[PDB]
């Protein structure tokens, strides 16, 4: 698998979304703040920043259609920004009505909605109202216990995924009326009302993500145990035909996304996306994208001449402190689509805590 | 300071100004000393007129031991009756000083000097008493260790100078021995008062201080103090012993034999103190060393230019 680092962001990078022609990308600096990076030739330019969050911003996320992106803080509140004809961005505050903080936020393939992951126990489900020119939030409450780490939405419109800090992955219905058409029957169910449980499935440690497979009819997710586990459901009040759980030797994935029906990118702590594939007969750790995984007398300027006198000063000796062998420095905290058409992702990109946004091509 | 003065360095101070002083002030002055000592400096009639006392828990023993004779033949003229809750005194009348600058400076000396003078009479009545053992036993050499072992019973001090040492002291025809029944009841100076006596008694086996008296050291008594009364052989006290031969208290050497051994346990308790000190330069060095091990797990960043105050700096 080939890699590229596209940008080295100056701050932290737990979120960044491009938009659907990857001409720019939006990022969370671990402030209050969001970047707006555009292209510079090959390279990236610092566009515009985003300021109206009080706390540190938690989440972004950028909707392809309708080019919109909505941001989550600490400060409890989401923004949706959107774009004015002259090319500057209006804000739009969202009221989420969160007790605590905003931890995780996707778009709705339809983009007709988004829901925002919290620390209060609880998912807001938002929808904008035409009739009010509000946004408006819809709480998922019913079997939430803990911190919502994570969110999925099903290719269908309704089906929301959410990996918890209560060591469990969840399947809940946020069917909307008046934004919704009414589901097809599925694997998970048919009579599909709001907040209705379609699984429960356990973790042995806390579920940082999750990710439903291309066609919908399974469920990866990954827990803090450093293992990812794949559930096939058979139907409502129904155990799933298969639950396979691979166990890793590495540390924990912090992010995940199906390749295709039968592979799993995923990465976090372990600093390197390592690529799952199997189906509901078994599942299997089968390669590690990053080579780095294996560990892999001239004239001399004045910024290695000061340099090797301030380490030799501050440090033990003149020696400078050697690199990660993985391009990731620190560990890659999320991982989303860049190139092919879903259900066979061709490329992806990762962002993680040391500013590196980088491309990887399967 | 690697050595303790022997004189109270206030009352030196004091009495250099106003043995000078054009226009003397009044004084009303409690000093405090090492082992319990305390003084009181005053001039209780005139400005003219200093009186200076000395309270000492130990001075009835010292008293039994010549201490009057002795206090009388360095004071003279200027001994005065004992003030309330004090043991000794001396008024000393400022127009009635000295004609020179160098016999003011000495007698400034001498009652600055008070404490060790006081508790230098034991070791006198042991000097002059040694004088006459050596001369007996110069006399007859295969008497001699009957004198000897009738003076190690008949002629020993012991002074119970303060709650925790006794120091006790003996002559023989060529020869003082004195004990220190020594302890630290603090218990971190316990702690390192231990290595302090260990390494004082090893020291004198080299062969840099052969010409220092022979110290031994044990914690039971020495054989000769083991019945003496207020000494314990389970109580804790370690037993500094120093063997004085002629050589050590020779007339051009006795005064200062005498002040010297006196300040023993007090130079031993400051340098535990100062060593704390030491120990503290010594950590402070190494956590120093440290920063650099966590100075490593810093990424390399340019701060940007500030002046001396912090101020941004807009140039370069």
């Amino acid at each position: 698998a080939t890699s590229q680092v596209l940008h080295i962001l100056p701050k932290p990078s737990y979120e960044h979304a491009f938009n659907s022609q990857r001409t720019e990308f939006v990022t969370t600096t671990a402030t209050n703040q969001v970047e707006l990076y555009e292209q510079d030739g090959n390279g990236w330019k610092h566009a515009r920043t985003f300021s109206d969050h009080d706390k540190i911003v938690t989440c972004v996320d950028w909707a392809p259609k309708s080019n919109r992106i909505v941001t989550c803080s600490q400060d409890r509140n989401a923004y949706v920004y959107e774009k004015r004809p002259d090319g500057t961005w209006k804000q739009t505050l969202v009221l989420l009505r969160l007790n605590r903080a905003a931890t995780f936020v996707r778009w709705s393939p339809n983009e007709d909605k988004f829901a925002v992951g919290s620390g209060a126990r609880v998912i807001s489900v938002c929808y904008f109202e035409q009739e009010n020119d509000w946004w408006v939030s819809k709480h998922l409450k019913r079997p939430l216990r803990s911190t919502i780490l994570s969110l999925d939405w099903h290719p269908n419109n309704v089906l929301l995924a959410a990996g918890c800090a209560d060591r469990k992955a969840y399947v809940l219905s946020a069917y909307v009326r008046d934004v919704d058409a009414k589901p097809e029957a599925s694997v998970w169910g048919s009579r599909l009302p709001f907040n209705t449980v379609c699984a429960e499935y356990p973790s042995g440690g806390w579920v940082h993500a999750v990710g439903f497979s291309p066609s919908g009819n399974a469920l990866a997710y990954a827990g803090h145990d450093s293992s990812v586990t794949i559930a096939y459901p058979s139907a409502p009040e129904q155990p799933p035909r298969a639950l396979i759980t691979v166990k890793l030797s590495q540390l924990p994935l912090r992010s995940l996304l199906w390749a295709n029906e039968s592979a799993i990118v995923a990465a976090g702590y372990n600093y390197s996306p390592i690529l799952l594939q199997g189906n509901e007969s078994g599942w299997a750790h089968t390669r590690d994208l990053d080579a780095g995984t294996s560990k892999t007398e001239g004239p001399v300027s004045f910024t290695a001449l000061r340099s090797t006198f301030r380490n030799m000063d501050l440090k033990g000796s003149s020696q400078s402190i050697s690199s990660l062998p993985t391009v990731h420095q620190n560990m890659i905290a999320t991982l989303r689509p860049y190139a092919g058409t879903p259900g066979n992702i061709t490329a992806f990109t990762s962002s993680g805590t040391d500013g590196r946004v980088v491309l990887w091509t399967l | 300071m690697l050595s303790l003065d022997y004189n109270n360095i206030f009352i030196y101070e004091l009495l250099t100004e106003r043995f000078s002083s054009e226009n003397p002030s009044s004084i009303d002055q409690v000093v405090t000393d090492f082992d319990g000592v305390t003084f009181h400096i005053s001039t209780p009639e005139e400005k003219t007129k200093i009186l200076i006392s000395l309270s000492m828990k130990c001075y009835p023993e010292l008293v039994n031991y010549g201490t009057l004779d002795l206090l009388k033949q360095i004071y003279g003229a200027y001994v005065h009756e004992p003030e309330m809750g004090y043991n000794f005194s001396i008024l000393i009348d400022l127009q009635q000083l000295p004609a020179t600058d160098e016999e003011k400076e000495q007698l400034a000396m001498s009652i600055s000097m008070l404490k060790r003078n006081v508790l230098a009479a034991p070791f006198h009545r042991a000097f002059t008493k040694q004088a006459e053992l050596a001369d007996l036993a110069r006399k007859d050499p295969e008497n001699a260790p009957m004198l000897d072992k009738q003076a190690t019973s008949q002629e020993l001090m012991a002074i119970h100078y303060r709650d925790e040492e006794t120091i006790v002291l003996w002559p023989e025809h060529d020869r003082v021995t004195v004990v220190f029944s020594t302890k630290f009841r603090e218990e971190t100076d316990r702690i390192f008062g231990k290595v302090f006596l260990q390494e004082f008694v090893d020291a004198r086996r080299r062969p840099a201080i052969q010409t220092a008296p022979q110290v031994l050291f044990s914690y039971d008594p020495p054989l000769e103090i083991r019945d003496i009364q207020g000494i314990q052989k389970g109580d804790d006290f370690g037993f500094v012993t120093f063997v004085l031969f002629e050589r050590h208290f020779t007339p051009q050497n006795r005064e200062d034999c005498i002040s010297h051994i006196q300040v023993f346990r007090n130079t031993l308790h400051f340098h535990i103190k100062a060593s704390k000190a030491y120990m503290h330069q010594r950590m402070r060095k190494r956590v120093a060393d440290f920063q650099k091990v966590l100075n490593r797990a810093k990424p390399d960043v340019e701060l940007e230019r500030k002046t001396a105050t912090g101020r941004s700096f807009v140039r370069a």
